[PDB]
């Protein structure tokens, strides 16, 4: 008479059994994986890698399989913007019908070794009853995971045989799967560092080859042995718990911060680059150099790229975002069409005034046209009347560079507070909100969404960990307690 | 139409508790 | 204020107000004497 | 400093409440609660302070050039000041109105002007001094007091101004505001 | 050749947090 | 150890950390952080 | 300090003592608590 | 161990010693709670005591500056540190104590420090439980404080962009806090503090109505009319009737309990359950995914200008306390706004 | 070494398990009385 | 062990303790008194919050060098 | 006597007192 929360546990104590469910849990998530391509597959759009990349069309395993190499597809497109003259086996619809397979295969193989169970592999040779020797297997298992972690690090990423990783420059303009060189110096624990990518999972894979053949040919000591419960399956299951509760605490965090395995060009950009002006500091370095050099603002601003500019906007911002603000980044906010230009405010007195950009805290922020000594020049006041710094009373003038609208000035009140209004967003763009019907509310990057998932994951693990491991550690008790 | 399943959900959680007091399984002594 | 004459005896009266809490005070002290017999 | 020590069984500085300022010309005195503010309204605004609490209780001293002689150049006291008009902020609003009760059509702010005089000085100076009492169509605060006091000297106007709402003047920063008006000197 | 002062007093009205700002502030 | 009774300590004791509430009360309503 | 002040902890200290020194006295005299 | 037990070694001594049972049980988990919970609490009451925010927060938050028990606190450090660690070797402080109680590396200190302590402590339930060989259910339940105590003061300010949005330690700086979250998250309408909050007065109610029907289903094992004297430790039977409390709850509200086992594990997973919902609700703020607003109603007041609700009128409570709270509770943003562009009423 | 922050981190190192021995001295010291 | 109550009644532990418990709050009078909180624990004098300059709270704006930012923010 | 309980009550009781005296002094602070 097993409670529904235990039902699962009738396998405890049988190998092949165990064999099939974990087989089984393997075939749905390989399904699972080429089923979420495929669906992926179907509703992108191609055409505009800029101002439409994949992580605003909510894209969530084409920025994984974009990553470690796969860029092309059957249907004519590359990710790049280029043309797949030749997209071969590996493209997306390639690696998913792929892994669908696998989960069929893996299907079948589950029922297998469901139906025939009482193997005699599973057998202790003297006792005759039903064993697992863990320390030996964890020793194989440990052995083979890292014989791939080393040829995955040196072959693959690399480019030896493999094709490479995504890399790409610091502002997130070009990039593309390439070769890493390994970094052999301090600089491979710079974490935004290619290099270390591949240097760590060779040197880490060459230690987990020799750790297995440590934990495949000694055995424990008796006081190890009896301390940590090797030679009960649950023991593992909650240092395993552990690991990998660990391990989605440290992606969560890696991805959030953003580093060499998480591009923006995949992933979409930081909250950390819009709260420190990443890229916003890099187009005005950019417009002051091309004004050094002579050429006017409109030239100057002409020179920008637009995926530049887009990233400087705070519809990408991966933290302004709801939970319930489901789907694509562009089903809130509209789909990219242009770059409108650099918005440049100034008043009646020619004094240049900078709109103050929204932080990332605020759902709602006034508008308020700051002097370059920070000195409120101009503001859209709440109250009109008797108001101080308002827009009519200062005077204040838009002008537009580059973009869309170049060398456009307004100086109508409602244009100009219209485009204050825009302006402390970032960087304005037109967008089509009448093709998927967006609403007009942010939300959130892949990121921000891998993020949340995996943090919330890592916190059920924890409890995970404590609850088996505490099974584990009071096993004879936990069938009860003989009162004191 | 969101009115008539939030109304389906109340009447449901209600028709539940009317049926968890009136129906309950008896509470068998020993 | 009080009366001219009872003037220097402020004091007594500042201080007599807190008396009646101190009445359970002591009654707590006084079971306390008696080990809350 | 360091070895200083504490102010243990110690008496205290000063409990008046209004702390001396010296300014390029003009010496004054702020109330203690009130916090040195970095925003300038008007491009001629030389000194602001701002209370801690309410910020709609503060004050400005603006100090710009005059062609004038003396302040009585300007004419009589109520038409200096008429002469500024935008000290007292701008109607941004331009839509016809009147639903609105106590104002005039299409108005949604109206300035009522309690009082002007003329003051001395130590050394015979002429200062003019307004009472402005500012009401809004939102009633903000119940209104807002404002004491303005006008010298010309060495071809310069200076122009202290202090901002008070009605909610705060009733219970006790009339007392601060005139201390502020009264201490304004000018050489 | 870029003026470096007025590349931090354009940021900073936009943004005081930018880190252009915070970089070898006490040396300002 | 019967010298000094347990009662007497405790009434002590609790009269001590008594004035010294009534300490800090004060200071509360003087010197710093009375507002004035 | 003040003479006042001083006359308020005399009165304090006193009417504080009150009830233990007769708690006590009883306690030492032998009398029915 | 099991076969033999081979020789005594140096480990079965620390352990024998370790685990006698003293007036304060210290254990081998006591290596890490006692120098850890002892710093993080001493560490708390001197800058409550000393130690100031002037630098920090430009706040007074300690005794020494006037600050009472309710307003001092260890405050959080500047926001331009980001999330260091604040180690008193960093290079931020680079050894001056002074200058690194100034700079807030206090607050990561007693944050480190407790959260070292607080795994102590679960390890020392453990440890116990296992000493008396009982199934470790409070180390399970504790689980929950532990994972309130991550969400909040590691994983939401680490999702932020720095230490300074984590509730500094004091309890006035704990409101704060609190209304922030109002203001900006809108964490009322998260359904995740709705559980939370159901879990936590579910479980004041269970604890007053188990709590009173004992008192009051007692059987009388006693002449004297305090029924607390009729009570023996080692006795067998019931000290009250669980057949009666079961009819009574049945008639008055319908369901009762009919299983001790039960009950008691009711009482136990209401809290947890409750306070673990409530921690994901904070991961999720941690990352500004806030459950802030309904769009369709969003949308159909922005269309029409006469629909109102009380989620409207609790979005516009927000929006006061963001601008009129912004100014001074960041600093760092600078945040100079004139009185014309704060939203405010009518005549308020 | 080369950068003082480096220096001061395991100079930290060397306390740490300065102190961490100490622990380990005490409780043995103790434990054999 | 002995017991709390023997302890705490005992002649001894009060003859002990009456010349340690004033000692250790007299030390503490005596750290506050003498301005050695102020200059240990870096808290700013009621006369040393705000410098001839630095009118307004300060700001520390700074990662690194946030020692120097610091101390030239304190009172001198 | 130096027990486990007596360096147990004497963490918690010397700082303790010593922080009385310090706040007590405190009390009587002019600004
Ligand atoms: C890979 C990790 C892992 C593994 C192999 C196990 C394995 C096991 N657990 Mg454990 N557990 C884990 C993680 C894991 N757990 C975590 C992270 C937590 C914290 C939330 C728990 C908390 C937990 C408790 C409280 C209990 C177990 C129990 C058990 C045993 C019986 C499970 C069962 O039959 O329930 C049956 C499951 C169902 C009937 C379906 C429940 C449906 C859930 C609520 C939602 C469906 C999830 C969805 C379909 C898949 C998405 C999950 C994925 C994205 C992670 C079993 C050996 C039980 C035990 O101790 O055995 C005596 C038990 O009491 N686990
Ligand atoms: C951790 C894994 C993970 C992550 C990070 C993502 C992330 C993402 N997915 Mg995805 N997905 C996943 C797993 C994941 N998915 C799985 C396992 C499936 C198979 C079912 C799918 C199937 C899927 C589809 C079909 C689509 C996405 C889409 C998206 C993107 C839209 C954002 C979003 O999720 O909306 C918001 C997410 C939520 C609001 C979920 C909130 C979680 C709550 C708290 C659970 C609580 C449930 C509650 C207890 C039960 C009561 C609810 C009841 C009334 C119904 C986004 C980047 C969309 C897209 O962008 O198209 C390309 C899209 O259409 N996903
Ligand atoms: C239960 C014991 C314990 C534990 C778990 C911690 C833990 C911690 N302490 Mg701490 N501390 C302790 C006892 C302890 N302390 C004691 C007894 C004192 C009094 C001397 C201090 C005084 C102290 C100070 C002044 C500081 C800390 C700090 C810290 C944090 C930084 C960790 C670090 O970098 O240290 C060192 C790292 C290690 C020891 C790694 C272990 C290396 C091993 C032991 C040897 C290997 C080195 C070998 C040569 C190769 C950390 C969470 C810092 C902090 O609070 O951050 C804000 C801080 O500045 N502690
Ligand atoms: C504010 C609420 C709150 C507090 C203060 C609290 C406190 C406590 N809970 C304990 C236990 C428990 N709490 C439990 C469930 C819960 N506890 C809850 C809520 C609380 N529990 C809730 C809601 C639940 C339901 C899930 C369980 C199941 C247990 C126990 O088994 C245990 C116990 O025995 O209780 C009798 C005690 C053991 C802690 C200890 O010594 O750690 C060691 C000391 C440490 C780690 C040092 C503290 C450092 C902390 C983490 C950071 C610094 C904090 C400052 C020093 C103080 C700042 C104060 C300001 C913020 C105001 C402690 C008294
Ligand atoms: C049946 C139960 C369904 C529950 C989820 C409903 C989602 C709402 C919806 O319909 O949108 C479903 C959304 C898609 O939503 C749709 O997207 C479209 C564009 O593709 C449009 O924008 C539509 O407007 C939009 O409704 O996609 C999902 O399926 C959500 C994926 C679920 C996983 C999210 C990340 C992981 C989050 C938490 C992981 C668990 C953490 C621990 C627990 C907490
Ligand atoms: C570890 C051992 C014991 C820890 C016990 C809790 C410590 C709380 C310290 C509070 C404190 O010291 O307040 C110290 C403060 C200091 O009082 C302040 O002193 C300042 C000096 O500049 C100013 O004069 C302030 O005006 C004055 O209020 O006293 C109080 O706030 C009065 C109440 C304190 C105690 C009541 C709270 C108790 C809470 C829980 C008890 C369980
Ligand atoms: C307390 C007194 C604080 C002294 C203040 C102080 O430490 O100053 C920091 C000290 C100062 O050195 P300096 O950098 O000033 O010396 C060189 C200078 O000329 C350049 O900075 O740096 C260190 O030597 C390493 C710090 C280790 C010592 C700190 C803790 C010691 C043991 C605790 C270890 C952490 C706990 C975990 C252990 C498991
Ligand atoms: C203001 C707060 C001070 C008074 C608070 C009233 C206390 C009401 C009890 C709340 C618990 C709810 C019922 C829970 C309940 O029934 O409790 C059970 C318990 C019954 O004990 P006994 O009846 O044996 O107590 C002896 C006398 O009450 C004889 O009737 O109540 C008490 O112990 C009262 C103790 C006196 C408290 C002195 C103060
Ligand atoms: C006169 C006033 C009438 C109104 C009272 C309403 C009574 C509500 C009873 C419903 C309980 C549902 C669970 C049935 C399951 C059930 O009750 O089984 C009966 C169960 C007793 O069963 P046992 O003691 O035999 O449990 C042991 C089992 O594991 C097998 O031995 O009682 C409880 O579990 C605790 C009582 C419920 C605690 C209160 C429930 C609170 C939920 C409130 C829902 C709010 C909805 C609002 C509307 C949208
Ligand atoms: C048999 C076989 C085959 C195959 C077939 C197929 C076609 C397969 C596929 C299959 C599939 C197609 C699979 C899929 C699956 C899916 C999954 C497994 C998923 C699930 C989901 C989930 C579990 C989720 C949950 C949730 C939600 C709903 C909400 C939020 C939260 C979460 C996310 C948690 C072949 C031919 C090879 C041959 C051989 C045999
Ligand atoms: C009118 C008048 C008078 C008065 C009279 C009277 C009536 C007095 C009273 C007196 C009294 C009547 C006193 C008492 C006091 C009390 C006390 C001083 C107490 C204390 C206590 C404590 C501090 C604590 C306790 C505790 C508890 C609570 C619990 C248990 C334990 C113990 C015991 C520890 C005279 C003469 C001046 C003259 C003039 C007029
Ligand atoms: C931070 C740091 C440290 C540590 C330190 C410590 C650990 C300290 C301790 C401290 C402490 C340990 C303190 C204590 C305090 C206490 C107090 C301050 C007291 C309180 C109490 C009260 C205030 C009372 C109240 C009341 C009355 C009056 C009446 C009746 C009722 C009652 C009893 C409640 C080290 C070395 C690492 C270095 C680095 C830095």
């Amino acid at each position: 008479g097993l409670p529904w929360y235990r039902v699962h546990t009738v396998v405890i104590n049988d190998p092949g059994r165990l064999i099939s469910v974990h087989l089984m849990h393997t075939a749905l998530v390989a399904g699972w994986a080429g089923a979420m391509t495929l669906f992926e597959i179907a509703v992108f759009d191609p055409s505009d890698p800029v101002l439409n990349p994949m992580w605003r069309q909510g894209m969530f395993v084409l920025p994984f399989l974009t990553r470690l190499g796969v860029t092309q597809s059957w249907g004519g497109w590359t990710i790049s913007g280029e043309t797949s003259s030749n997209p071969g086996i590996w493209s997306y619809e390639g690696a998913a019908a792929s892994h669908i397979v696998l989960s069929g295969l893996l299907f079948l193989a589950s029922v297998w070794h469901w139906v025939y169970w009482d193997l005699e592999l599973f057998r202790d040779p003297r006792t005759g009853k039903t064993a697992l020797d863990l320390p030996k297997i964890f020793g194989i298992h440990l052995f083979l995971a890292g014989l791939l972690c080393f040829g995955f690090g040196a072959f693959h990423v690399t480019g030896v045989f493999g094709p490479g990783i995504w890399v790409s420059d610091p502002y997130g303009l070009t990039g593309s799967v390439q070769p890493v060189a390994p970094s052999w110096g301090a600089e491979g624990f710079d974490p935004y560092n290619p290099g270390g990518v591949p240097a760590h999972h060779i040197a880490a894979g060459i230690l987990g080859v020799l750790a297995g053949l440590f934990h495949l040919c000694v055995r424990p000591s008796i006081r190890l042995y009896f301390g940590l419960s090797m030679g009960s399956i649950e023991s593992v299951l909650s240092s395993s718990i552990a690991a990998v509760f660990w391990a989605a605490f440290v992606v969560a965090g890696t991805m959030w911060y953003g580093s060499a395995a998480t591009p923006i060009e995949l992933f979409g950009p930081t909250r950390y680059q819009w709260d420190q002006g990443f890229f916003q500091q890099e187009i005005q370095k950019r417009v002051a150099q091309s004004t050094s050099e002579g050429l006017s603002v409109s030239e100057a601003w002409a020179k920008i790229p637009e995926k530049l500019a887009f990233y400087d906007y705070i519809g990408n911002n991966p933290a302004k975002g709801g939970l319930f603000r489901t789907g694509a980044m562009n089903s809130g906010d509209g789909i990219a069409v242009g770059w409108l230009g650099h918005a440049s405010f100034k008043d009646q007195e020619g004094r240049e005034l900078f709109v103050r950009r929204m932080p990332t805290f605020f759902e709602t922020f006034p508008v308020v046209l700051i002097d370059k000594d920070g000195v409120v020049r101009a503001d859209v006041p709440f109250r009109k009347a008797e108001s101080k710094y308002s827009i009519e009373q200062v005077g204040v003038s838009v002008t537009f560079y580059g973009g869309e609208l170049n060398g456009l000035t307004f100086t109508d009140p409602s244009t100009v507070k219209k485009y204050a209004r825009k302006a402390q967003l970032g960087e304005i763009f037109e967008f089509d909100r009448s093709t998927l019907q967006s609403d007009g509310v942010f939300r959130s990057s892949p990121r921000g969404w891998f993020t949340f998932g995996h943090l919330s994951f890592a916190l059920l693990f924890f409890f995970g960990h404590i609850w088996h491991g505490s099974r584990t550690i009071f096993r004879d008790v936990f069938a009860g307690i003989d009162e004191d | 139409m969101e009115a008539l399943v939030y109304t389906f959900l109340l009447i449901g959680t209600l028709g539940i508790i009317f049926f968890s007091i009136f129906f309950r399984e008896p509470p068998r002594i020993a | 204020k009080l009366p001219e004459a009872y003037a220097p005896f402020s004091p007594i009266v500042d201080v007599l107000p807190i008396i009646p809490v101190l009445f359970i005070l002591l009654a707590f002290v006084w079971q306390a004497s008696v080990s809350f017999r | 400093a360091y070895g200083e020590g504490a102010n243990v069984f110690g008496r205290v500085t000063n409990k008046s409440g209004f702390v001396p300022y010296a300014g390029d010309s003009f010496a004054l005195l702020l109330p203690s609660k009130w916090n040195p503010s970095d925003q300038k309204e008007v491009e001629s605004i030389v000194l602001r302070y701002e209370d801690n609490f309410d910020a709609v209780n503060n004050l400005y001293v603006v100090e710009d050039k005059s062609d004038k002689s003396s302040i009585e150049a300007y004419g009589t006291p109520e038409e200096f000041i008429s002469q500024f008009g935008y000290l007292l902020g701008k109607q941004a609003w331009a839509g016809q109105t009147v639903s609105e009760g106590g104002f005039d059509a299409n108005r949604v702010s109206n300035a009522a002007l309690l009082g002007v005089a003329t003051e001395k000085d130590k050394k015979g100076k002429t200062y003019y001094k307004f009472e402005i009492l500012t009401r809004t169509a939102d009633g903000n605060e119940g209104g807002r007091h404002q004491l303005v006091k006008a010298t010309v000297s060495n071809g310069k106007l200076y122009l202290l101004k202090v901002q008070a709402g009605d909610k705060r003047w009733f219970k006790g920063t009339d007392k601060e505001c005139l201390g502020v008006l009264d201490s304004f000197t000018v050489v | 050749r870029v003026r470096t002062v007025l590349d931090m007093d354009r940021k900073d009205p936009a943004k005081e947090e930018t880190v252009k700002e915070l970089r070898k502030d006490i040396n300002n | 150890t019967g010298r000094i009774p347990l009662w007497l300590v405790g009434t002590v004791v609790g009269l001590l950390a008594i004035g010294l509430l009534a300490i800090f009360f004060y200071g509360s309503y003087v010197g710093l952080g009375s507002s004035l | 300090m003040s003479l006042t002040l001083i006359l308020q902890l005399v009165a304090l200290f006193a009417v504080v003592a009150a009830g233990p020194l007769v708690v006590v006295l009883l306690s030492v005299r032998g009398g029915n608590l | 161990i099991g076969t033999y037990q081979e020789k005594r070694t140096w480990f079965d001594d620390a352990d024998d010693w370790l685990r006698q049972d003293r007036f304060v049980f210290v254990g081998w988990s006591g290596l890490l709670l006692l120098p850890c919970a002892y710093f993080a609490v001493g560490g708390w009451l001197t800058g409550c005591t000393f130690v100031t925010s002037w630098y920090t927060h430009g706040l007074a938050s300690s005794y020494i500056e006037g600050c009472n028990f309710l307003t001092a606190a260890v405050s959080t450090p500047a926001n331009s540190l980001g999330h260091s660690l604040l180690f008193v070797w960093g290079p931020e402080a680079q050894g001056d104590l002074t200058r690194w109680f100034q700079l807030g590396g206090l607050w990561a200190f007693v944050a480190l420090h407790g959260a070292f302590g607080l795994i102590g402590f679960m390890l020392r339930q453990f440890e116990i439980a296992r000493s008396v060989n009982l199934r470790p259910y409070n180390a399970i339940a504790f689980s929950a404080p532990i994972a309130v105590f991550v969400s909040v003061f590691l994983i939401y300010p680490l999702g932020q962009s720095g230490w300074f949005f984590a509730p500094s330690f004091g309890v006035a700086s704990i409101f704060r806090f609190i209304l922030f979250f109002q203001g900006f998250h809108n964490w009322t309408l998260n359904p995740f503090h709705m559980m939370g909050v159901a879990g936590v007065l579910g479980a004041a109610l269970l604890c007053a109505i188990h709590g009173a029907t004992v008192e009051n289903t007692l059987f009388e094992d006693g002449d004297g009319a305090n029924t607390f004297r009729a009570f023996n430790p080692t006795q067998a039977e019931e000290t009250y009737s669980m057949v009666t409390a079961n009819r009574f709850w049945s008639q008055i509200f319908g369901v009762a309990f009919s299983n001790k086992r039960w009950l008691h594990f009711f009482m136990l997973f209401v809290p947890v359950t409750g306070l673990w919902m409530s921690a994901l609700g904070v991961v999720g703020l941690a990352l500004n995914l806030r459950a802030y607003d309904f769009v369709s109603q969003e949308i159909r007041a922005a269309e029409d200008p006469e629909f109102e609700t009380f989620y409207t009128k609790n979005i516009l409570l927000n929006e006061g306390i963001r601008a009129w709270m912004a100014a001074q509770d960041q600093p760092h943003e600078k945040l100079t706004l004139p009185e014309e562009v704060l939203p405010r009423g009518n005549a308020l | 070494s080369v950068t003082p922050s480096l220096k001061n981190f395991l100079l930290s190192l060397v306390a740490g398990a300065v102190v961490l021995a100490a622990i380990a001295g005490a409780v043995t010291a103790v434990s054999n009385f | 062990e002995r017991p709390f109550s023997d302890i705490l009644t005992s002649i001894r532990y009060w003859v002990i303790h009456s010349i340690t418990v004033p000692s250790l709050f007299i030390a503490g009078w005596l750290f506050v008194s003498t301005g050695l909180a102020y200059d240990v624990f870096g808290s700013p004098r009621p006369n040393e919050y705000f410098t001839e300059d630095r009118q307004d709270a300060p700001l520390i704006t700074d990662r690194f060098n946030a020692l120097e930012q610091v101390k030239k923010l304190s009172a001198q | 006597i130096f027990t486990v309980r007596w360096l147990a009550i004497h963490a918690i009781a010397v700082p303790t007192i010593f922080f009385l005296g310090a706040i007590t002094a405190m009390q009587f602070i002019q600004r």
